[PDB]
This record gives structure tokens, sequence and C-alpha cells, in this order.
């Protein structure tokens, strides 16, 4: 096959990046009371 | 003040302990148990059994298990292991 597949973008990386920025923020729902 | 994002610092140790709680509560067959977190978190692993809002995004838990899992399982190799949704993640 061709051997483009190897060297497209990782959908599993973009998640990290993503999951480390609010992997479930919607728990948290942190709010700063300044 | 601090952050006004959610920085990776913070989730990674708050995933970890939480992963503590998932790992262990997952396979744990002791009625004994009465740790801190595994007694709620075995409802939260309970809760998955039979979760199909989850396909409709009503799932805050299995959102944190699969955002737990997925971390967790970023460094699984194991067809078999405790918590739910990282056999979920070998799933793809
Ligand atoms: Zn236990
Ligand atoms: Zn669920
Ligand atoms: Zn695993």
């Amino acid at each position: 096959g061709s051997r483009a597949s190897c060297m497209q973008m990782d959908d599993v990386i973009d998640d990290i990046i993503s999951l480390e920025s609010s992997y479930n923020e919607e728990i948290l729902g942190l709010m700063d009371p300044a | 003040g601090s952050a006004t994002q959610s920085p990776g610092d913070s989730r990674r140790l708050s995933i970890q302990r939480a992963i503590q709680s998932l790992v262990h509560a997952a396979q744990c067959r002791n009625a004994n148990c009465s740790l801190p977190s595994c007694q709620k978190m075995k409802r939260v692993v309970q809760h998955t059994k039979g979760c199909k809002r989850k396909t409709n995004g009503g799932c805050p838990i299995c959102k944190q298990l699969i955002a737990l899992a997925a971390y967790h399982a970023k460094h699984c190799q194991e067809n078999k292991c405790p918590v739910p949704f990282c056999l979920n993640i070998k799933q793809k």
C-alpha cells in the first residue's frame, strides 16, 4: 500500500494535547474566585 | 489567579491519582475493602457496566475513564488490563 500512511497526522497525539488541556474539565468546573 | 487554563502538569497527577482508584476498583473483589477512593470508584467502574448514555455524551464519568485509560493505555501493550476503558482503547 501507499507508505504515506505512516507519515500522516496522528489523531491520537493531537488527542493527548487536548486531554492534557482538558481531560474532563466538565467535572472539574474549576473557578478562580479572584 | 495562578492559571486561566488547565496545565498538563496538574491534570497529569490528577489523572494518576484517579487512575490509582480506577485500576484498583476495577479488579478489586475484596468486599472488606474500605480504602479512600476504590469504594466510590467501584460504582464508577460499575457505572460503565450498562452505559448507553455515554454515546450521547451524557457520561462525564465514562469521559473520565476514557480520559484516564487513554493516558494509562499509552504505556499499555497488553490485551487484558484492570481498568475498563483501557481495553476499549485497544478496540481501535
Ligand atoms: Zn478495593
Ligand atoms: Zn458511563
Ligand atoms: Zn492498561
